RNA sequence: UGUACAACGGGGUAUUGUAAGCAGUAGAGUAGCCUUGUUGUUACGAUCUGCUGAGAUUAAGCCUUUGUUGUCUGAUUUGU
RNA sequence: CUGAUAACCGCAGCAGGUCUCCAAGGUGAACAGCCUCUAGUUGAUAGAAUAAUGUAGAUAAGGGAAGUCGGCAAAAUAGAU
RNA sequence: GCAGAUCUUGGUGGUAGUAGCAAAUAUUCAAAUGAGAACUUUGAAGACUGAAGUGGGGAAAGGUUCCACGUCAACAGCAGU
RNA sequence: UAGCGGUUCUGACGUGCAAAUCGAUCGUCGAAUUUGGGUAUAGGGGCGAAAGACUAAUCGAACCAUCUAGUAGCUGGUUCC
């Protein structure tokens, strides 16, 4: 049929963006009968239109990479592209030292 | 540079709708119309521009008062009402 | 626009109500020769110059 | 006259997609499986199963596997029936090693 | 309807270069332990060795094949 | 309501032009460059072959500017200590 | 009175169904609508913009494009429901 | 970098995506910086870190209308036997 309006209202009702709404093709004509937000809120509850939950982005190799930098790795001369002032400046190393003495 | 991309920068108006001639010829900075000449006491009209007079002389609008002058001359400007004779 | 005068919005109202075809009954009229609506404006092809 | 016999296959897509541009190695793998089913089964309407469409596009446009274990079925047509009375229908079959398998006729029992 | 032809598979040839997985008083050290040693073990450990001249790919313009599965009379046109 | 490779201007649904606020993870000095999440798109005539000559990228043994008005175009160097 | 004024206005030609419709990495399968679906809609993929966005709003400018129903002769330089 | 500019390839395009764009390469990037909105300056007049440049695709001098059917020793045409 045509289900532009129903996908628009479904994303607007459930709260998630249009890239995450599910409109199953078995019930399609029934979804084409629902032309209001209140009817969408009844097609959401029974399970006809669901969330399509988030694509995972596991910051885990980030955690392994960080934990490996904690032990003293990834710090040779070739894993190092900014200068000795750009990474940790002279001024901050000094302000750390001289407040400590003070 | 002086052709189409400089045409891209053309988002304003010099002119807005004049109150006397309704034309979008009232200059915003100059505060004066350019087709009629509001807010002067006159309407600008020139014998060099014979078409512009023709576009705005008498007889092009409604004639909300002049239309009933010759007719009202035609009776000799009578006042009152007519009588009733028969039928 | 989106934050307008009232004079310009009044002219949008008049250019809205003029933006419709002939009524069908004018075509069938006695000695009618108005075949269509010739003063029709569209917002893409003819900007109204306010 | 029945000719409904379902057969499984390995199609060697490597010697079919050879030299094809990288933004056309998956869709031409599709247009090559339709020709393959025309060549074997003989009919001209072919329906790929969408699980096969997943099995072509696992590794993007240009990472088509070399050999796909197909199951080509041939069926009769209905519902204001088309220019052929029969069609083919190509499903994937899900195997560990698509290397080393011959062609095998599927029995329907 | 044929030592035909094709899709596969096998083999040769070729290219790269030793796969996945398992194991190992191999392993710089470092922790945790105990009879605290005269290889004292357990765990972490890029890598290394054995299986592995393996594994992958091999025709799209490589070679061969008795193995497996199939295909083999549609239209059109023509004469002194 | 759009606020722009279709809602403005450029004769048009024109790879141009026009003012700004928000703005995540990684590598990295970086609001660079590449990859991802929330969000948005998947629109830009398609199919088959893939020869001349092109446009855009590339690679060339030995020599090395001998080419040309001229090493112009390309290559090399390139970060950090 | 008319063959010609790079004559004026209107129409029609050959060229010629040719030049071409090639920037912005990209499409594919199934189902449904429908007379008819590379282009519509939904599901499954594959990707892209990569948060100085092809994301959320607004200033200017446009002016009813906003949203729904029905619809496809015209426009959408192919098609189209 | 963003921004602003526009140097070379005398590259692309050159009946173009564009009446001056595209792609690489490049100048500058914290101030004699860039930009919006308001306002001021108008044609032999403005404004000019000056190129006779810019003054709305026009500029050693704007555009519009009128005198104007300007003038022409110079081109072209000038209709039946």
């Amino acid at each position: 049929a045509n289900l532009r309006t129903q996908k628009r209202l479904a994303a607007s009702v459930v709260g998630v963006g249009k890239r995450k709404v599910w409109l199953d093709p078995n019930e399609t004509s029934e979804i084409a009968q629902a032309n209001s937000r209140n009817a969408i809120r009844k097609l959401v509850k029974n399970g006809t239109i669901v969330k399509k939950a988030v694509t995972v982005h596991s910051k885990s190799r980030t955690r392994a990479h960080a934990q490996s930098k904690r032990e003293g790795r990834h710090s040779g001369y070739g894993k190092r592209k900014g200068t000795r002032e750009a990474r940790l400046p002279s001024q901050v190393v000094w302000i750390r030292r001289l407040r400590v003495l003070r | 540079g002086k052709g189409t991309p400089s045409f891209g920068k053309r988002h304003n108006k010099s002119h807005t709708l004049c109150n006397r001639c309704g034309r979008r010829s009232f200059h915003v900075q100059k505060k004066t119309c350019s087709s009629c000449g509001y807010p002067a006491a006159k309407t600008r009209s020139y014998n060099w521009g014979a078409k512009a007079k023709r576009r705005h002389t008498t007889g092009t609008g409604r004639m909300r008062y002049l239309k009933h002058v010759s007719r009202r001359f035609k009776n000799g400007f009578q006042t009152g009402s007519a009588s009733k004779a028969s039928a | 626009a989106a934050q307008k005068s009232f004079r310009i919005k009044q002219k949008m109202a008049k250019a809205k109500k003029q933006n419709r075809p002939l009524p069908q009954w004018i075509r069938l009229r006695t000695n009618n020769t108005i075949r269509y609506n010739a003063k029709r404006r569209n917002w893409r092809r003819t900007k109204m110059n306010i | 006259l029945k000719d409904v016999v379902t057969r499984e296959y390995t199609i060697n897509l490597h010697k079919r997609l050879h030299g094809v541009s990288f933004k056309k190695r998956a869709p031409r793998a599709v247009k090559e499986i339709k020709k393959f089913a025309k060549l074997h089964m003989g009919t001209d309407d072919v329906r790929l199963a969408p699980e096969l469409n997943q099995a072509i596009w696992k590794r993007g446009v240009k990472g088509v596997e070399y050999r796909l274990r197909l199951r080509i079925s041939r069926k009769r047509n209905e519902e204001e029936d088309a220019k052929n009375p029969l069609f083919s229908y190509v499903e994937p079959v899900l195997v560990a090693s698509a290397k080393g398998l011959q062609t095998v006729v599927v029995e329907e029992d």
